């Protein structure tokens, strides 16, 4: 039954992770969409003239 | 790999003979294939093509018609077949492998050739350079001009650079006027736009010198250049 | 002339009704199935050559109401060559039909070597041929002819006319009637002769029932083949040995049997299409 | 326009047509799926017919080349792959006649029979049901009752009878009794008759697949 | 045996530290942000030369070369400009359910319900692809392969463990042995020091490629996880899965932020992509459309409908400029 010890050490672990604020990461997040949206062919349809299909 | 070749020898003009090239180390059923002759007093010229499979054969307005090139896929070997030859024909046959597809490397692997005697719309490109006396380290250009635009709509300048060791068949250095071959070391590079080519070898050495010839593949027929001599 | 307004309605109606089947089944095979099987190809070529015949019957309809061709040479002779075409390429896309099938349930292990969608297009290709081989002799005998006060089309040049136009009558009699309904009765029974042995088709109330249906519906396409192709080809025989006066009841008989075998054009579409299994759960 | 692209085309063509000759051989061959419980007879088939994550086997019976595909050696969630046989021509589904009274086994085989008899992806594909250990069989019934494992089992202990209130209890198990067929077959071990039933079953699956294309199916 | 009851304290205890953090949802930040309205996507190019169901794709990081490997026992590459098949690998065993294309692509792997990683050799003389080498180890089938590079490769097979292999000598250097369930998927972050797995038992895991430990564990799924894919900014991730419901985690804050559901959607999901942005999430479907989520405000802005069949691999390019869906239809379309 290792088993049992396998798993609580893995959990003691991961339990010692400095989390980040829910609000930090999600506007870190945001950030980064807004940033690269203008290098994003996909989001703003460039014109045929540099479009390969 | 290795391509062999076999039906040289001196032939009376008016004849016919037949030229065999048996590949033996890849593929041959994939590999469309040429035939590459170099008169004793000139430099490469081109003279028929099959592609993979024979659904395409090419000659050159010289030898068109006069020749017939065919291959036998399951013997992987590759027959030129010459009828009423004449004194212009005296030259020594290279025997071309060449794979196309996106990315491929064509004109990679050329044939030992044989040495066949016979007894007695061109896109034109210019080697200004015949010949130059060079020593090792030293960085050295070659120039080639065109007579045509080589950059296709699809952005690919379709220009190769070729090399002849002293008495050696030639091997392919750059591929569309920028990618090195597989084996060439990187000192080699290519650059330019179309109708005007430049090849640079930076910390030149020894073994390096011979014909450097510049080919187009834009459309057929292909034509080389009278290729610019190294020496020491 | 009532009965003549009555034959333009019947030969309009029958116009409009090929066209309206064979347009759809041609629309729902090109958007949704798609062409991915042989019989699918199959039906879509029996559907165009039919669409295609009955495009040819209000010309017939309008140059009977005027007694005249007005729509000249060319017109006539591609109007005529794309009528014998077109029933040729019908017929021979039936008889494939029933061949195709006969090999499929009679010969399972070589019909995984022959029905695959390359072999259909070529037999396809092939049956095209074989009609243009009678078509392309209209483009060189055809012509609009004229009378004192009549112009008419007609499919006589050499001068054998007896010959040359008994041939022709033999011909279409033996190569669009006796061959194709031999060739589909012999195919269609052997295939139902087989069939009655299946285990997947036998022993249970809706196995049987399943059985009964398939016969039941290629009884009906063998007997609509036969009613709708029958009389024209009796009719024309028995006019060509015989005077027949031309009287109103002549005329009758002969329109009749003319909307009769278009009406084979009309049905196929709903008869292989529209009771096509695959198309039955498309369209529910 | 295509400058050197010409041959790119002409090798894609090439490998294509290459690609549909492959995929016709390919669609020459029939395919069946083989399934059983535990210890279970699917290795003596194999056996008969004389031909590391599934095996395959390559037999021709009658101008015929069938591919067995053996998939009990994967240790993993059967619903996860299962989805890769949709389109198998059959199933070759194996149960032990012996193992009525070992452990419940049969038990074991009839609700793996009745959980893959009613899947989604195979709603349609036959199942071709062996039954091996006949001889077996017969030398339990006589000491070992039936009702070992059927409880309810009202009738005498003769060889015949059993046998065939099992193979009625396999083949009770399909739900859409009217969609797809389970051919039945006590496996016996001369002259190769396994094979033939097994082309026998094949072949009405291919005619009724045939019926099924053309539309009258 | 009493320590089953300290896991249960520290699951609790996780729970009530992730839950501590959660000032905001991600929505509530973004409802702020105008939304990027409907996304109009239309089949550029359509590949057919593959006779039966594909099962994976991968694009190159030039691109323009995608290979595609389906159930017919085939691995074709394309040239997605001109539709041209550069190669036509005929494969060992026919049942295949993944397919990699090497970063420098002189390789491509392909392996499935043989237990088989065998890598492709495209790069080659001889002009023809040849086996360059049979990972074998595995236990059960592979359902996904990525190329660290042309020296490593990472599998996640069906028995419960990713591995990472040394391709040159063939044996496995480190192993991944945290699952409870079938490993359905396996995505490598942009700088190739971790990646994630998707698991059969609802549960994404954050593995460490250099020592060979699970860092977190990402549960909140209520079934299979079928696809996975990491935020372009390599700091989240998106898990598709059978219940119908797409959910965007996070690794710093160690939660997940939203999830992109609809009451019309019930079909489960096949595959999971990001724009090259970040701000859409393609999610094939068994529905036979594909759906482009807006990654922030988890409204939709457009569906992929092309298909005729179960879109089982799904793959936006590395500069963005298309999305390839290949379905069990056997045609593989390139929108744009
Ligand atoms: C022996 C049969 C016969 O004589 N004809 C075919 C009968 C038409 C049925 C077609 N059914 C189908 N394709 N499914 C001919 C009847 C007469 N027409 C005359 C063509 C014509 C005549 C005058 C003006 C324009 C066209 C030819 C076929």
């Amino acid at each position: 039954i290792a088993q049992a010890r396998k798993l609580v050490e893995q959990l003691k672990m991961e339990a010692n992770i400095d989390r980040i604020k829910v609000s930090k990461a999600a506007a870190d997040l945001m950030a980064y969409c807004e940033a690269h949206a203008k290098e994003d062919p996909l989001l703003t349809p460039v014109p045929a003239s540099e479009n390969p299909f | 790999v290795q391509l062999v070749e076999s039906g040289g020898g001196l032939v009376q003009p008016g004849g016919s003979r037949k030229l065999s090239c048996s590949a033996s180390g890849f593929a041959f059923s994939s590999f469309g294939m040429h035939w590459v002759r170099q008169a004793p007093e000139k430099g490469l010229e081109w003279v028929a093509y099959i592609s993979s499979g024979s659904g395409t054969i090419y000659y050159a307005d010289t030898v068109k018609g006069r020749f017939t090139i065919s291959r036998d896929d399951p013997k992987n070997t590759l027959f030129l077949q010459m009828t009423s030859l004449r004194s212009e024909d005296t030259a020594m046959y290279y025997c071309v492998r060449s794979i196309y597809y996106y990315g491929s490397s064509p004109f990679d692997f050329w044939g030992q050739g044989t040495t066949l005697t016979v007894s007695s719309s061109d896109i034109v490109m210019t080697q200004a350079t015949s010949s130059v006396p060079v020593t090792p380290g030293e960085s050295v250009s070659i120039s080639c001009r065109s007579s045509k635009s080589l950059l296709h709509s699809n952005g690919n300048t379709y220009l190769y650079w070729f090399l002849q060791r002293p008495g050696q068949s030639p091997q392919l250095l750059i591929y569309r006027m920028s990618n090195l071959a597989s084996g060439v070391p990187d000192r080699f590079s290519g650059s330019g736009s179309g109708t005007a080519f430049t090849l640079t070898i930076s910390r030149l050495e020894a073994e390096d010198v011979g014909v450097y010839y510049c080919m187009q593949h834009l459309e057929y027929p292909l034509t080389f250049g009278a290729g610019t001599k190294l020496e020491l | 002339m009532v009965t003549a307004i009555t034959i333009m309605a019947l030969y309009s109606i029958v116009c409009v009704v090929g066209l309206f089947g064979n347009f759809l089944v041609m629309y729902v095979i090109v958007r949704y199935t798609k062409m991915k099987t042989a019989t699918n190809i199959y039906i879509f070529n029996l559907a165009l050559a039919d669409a295609l015949a009955t495009s040819t019957l209000p010309f017939q309809s309008v140059n009977y109401l005027m007694g005249t061709w007005p729509f000249g040479n060319i017109l006539c002779k591609i109007v005529i060559s794309i009528d014998y075409y077109n029933m040729f390429t019908s017929i021979f896309t039936l008889c494939t039909m029933s061949v195709d099938r006969y090999i499929a349930v009679c010969h399972p292990v070589k019909a995984l070597d022959f029905r695959t969608p390359r072999n259909a297009k070529i037999v396809n290709v092939c049956n095209w041929i074989l009609s243009s081989a009678i078509g392309l002799p209209v483009m060189f005998m055809a012509t609009t002819k004229y009378r004192q006060g009549s112009i008419d089309c007609t499919l006589t040049f050499s001068h054998p006319t007896w010959y040359w136009e008994n041939l022709l009558k033999i011909c279409v009699f033996i190569f669009a009637f006796i061959m194709p309904v031999l060739i589909i009765t012999v195919c269609y029974g052997l295939m139902i002769l087989r069939l009655k042995s299946v285990r997947m088709l036998s022993g249970s109330k809706e196995k049987d029932r399943n059985l009964r249906r398939i016969t039941r519906m290629v009884l009906v396409v063998v007997a609509v083949f036969i009613v709708c192709w029958t009389p024209i080809h009796i009719y024309v025989i028995i006019k060509a040995l015989i005077t027949i006066p031309e009287t109103t009841f002549q005329t009758v008989s002969w329109h009749f049997c003319i909307a009769l075998g278009y009406t084979n054009s009309c049905l196929n579409p709903v008869l292989y299409a529209f009771l096509d299994e695959n198309f039955k759960r498309c369209f529910r | 326009l295509s400058a050197e692209d010409k041959a790119a085309v002409e090798r894609s063509k090439m490998i294509d047509r290459n690609l549909r000759e492959d995929g016709e051989k390919a669609a020459r061959e029939v395919k069946l799926l083989l399934l059983g419980a535990g210890e279970s007879g699917k290795s003596t088939i194999v056996k008969q017919m004389k031909i590391t994550g599934i095996v395959e086997t390559h037999f021709t019976f009658k101008d015929l080349h069938f591919k067995m595909f053996d998939v009990g050696g994967q240790r993993s969630e059967r619903k996860k792959w299962i989805h890769c046989f949709e389109g198998v021509t059959a199933i070759i589904f194996c149960v032990a006649l012996s193992d009525y009274d070992l452990v419940n086994r049969m038990h074991e085989s009839m609700k793996l029979f009745d959980s893959i008899c009613n899947n989604k992806w195979f709603t349609d594909t036959s199942i071709i049901l062996f039954l091996n250990k006949k001889d077996l069989f017969e030398e339990k019934i006589k000491k070992s009752p039936l009702t070992i494992c059927y409880p309810e089992y009202a009738g005498s202990n003769t060889y015949e009878e059993a046998a065939a209130y099992i193979q009625c209890q396999f083949e009770d198990l399909n739900k859409r009794k009217d969609t797809k067929e389970i051919y039945t077959h006590f496996t016996c071990a001369t002259d190769t008759k396994n094979v033939q039933f097994v082309f026998d079953a094949v072949t009405d699956v291919i005619i009724k697949n045939n019926l099924k294309d053309c539309g009258l199916f | 045996d009493q320590l089953r009851q300290e896991a249960e304290q520290l699951k609790n205890q996780i729970r009530d530290a992730r839950k501590a953090c959660a000032d905001a949802t991600l929505s509530q930040i973004t409802n702020n942000i105008d939304p990027v309205g409907r996304i109009q996507m239309r089949t550029r190019r359509t590949l057919r030369g593959h006779l039966a169901k594909i099962y994976a794709m991968h694009w190159g990081t030039d691109s323009r070369l995608l290979v595609s490997a389906s159930q017919d026992g085939k691995l074709i590459i394309w040239d997605s400009y001109t539709t041209n098949k550069v190669h036509a690998i005929p494969l060992r065993s026919s049942w295949v359910m993944t397919c990699a294309y090497a970063p420098s692509g002189n390789y491509v792997a392909c392996g499935g319900l043989d237990n088989i990683c065998s890598i492709y050799n495209l790069k080659t003389r001889e002009g023809n692809v040849r086996v360059s080498r049979e990972l074998a180890g595995h236990t059960g089938y592979l359902s996904c392969c990525r190329f660290l590079d042309d020296n490593q490769i990472v599998t996640s097979s069906g028995d419960t463990t990713c591995a990472l292999w040394d391709i040159e000598t063939g044996q496995q250097t480190t192993t991944f042995t945290g699952h409870t369930g079938d490993v359905m998927s396996l995505s490598l972050a942009p700088d190739t020091r971790l990646f994630v797995s998707g698991a059969c038992d609802a549960s994404a895991k954050l593995w460490d490629v250099r020592e060979g430990m699970c860092r977190q564990t990402f549960t909140g799924h209520e079934s299979d996880i079928n696809a996975i894919c990491f935020f372009p900014n390599g700091n989240a991730f998106a898990t598709g899965s059978d219940d119908a419901t797409c959910r965007l985690f996070d690794l710093r804050a160690d939660q997940e932020l939203m999830t992109y559901s609809h009451d019309n959607i019930i079909c489960g999901i096949t595959s999971v992509s990001f724009s090259k942005s970040g701000r859409l999430l393609l999610a094939g479907y068994d529905d036979f459309n594909c759906n482009v989520w807006d990654a922030l405000k988890a409204d939709r802005a457009g569906v992929l409908a092309g298909h005729d069949n179960r879109v089982s691999c799904l793959g936006v390019t590395d500069d963005g400029m298309a999305v390839a869906t290949g379905s069990w239809d056997s045609f593989l379309k390139i929108w744009n």
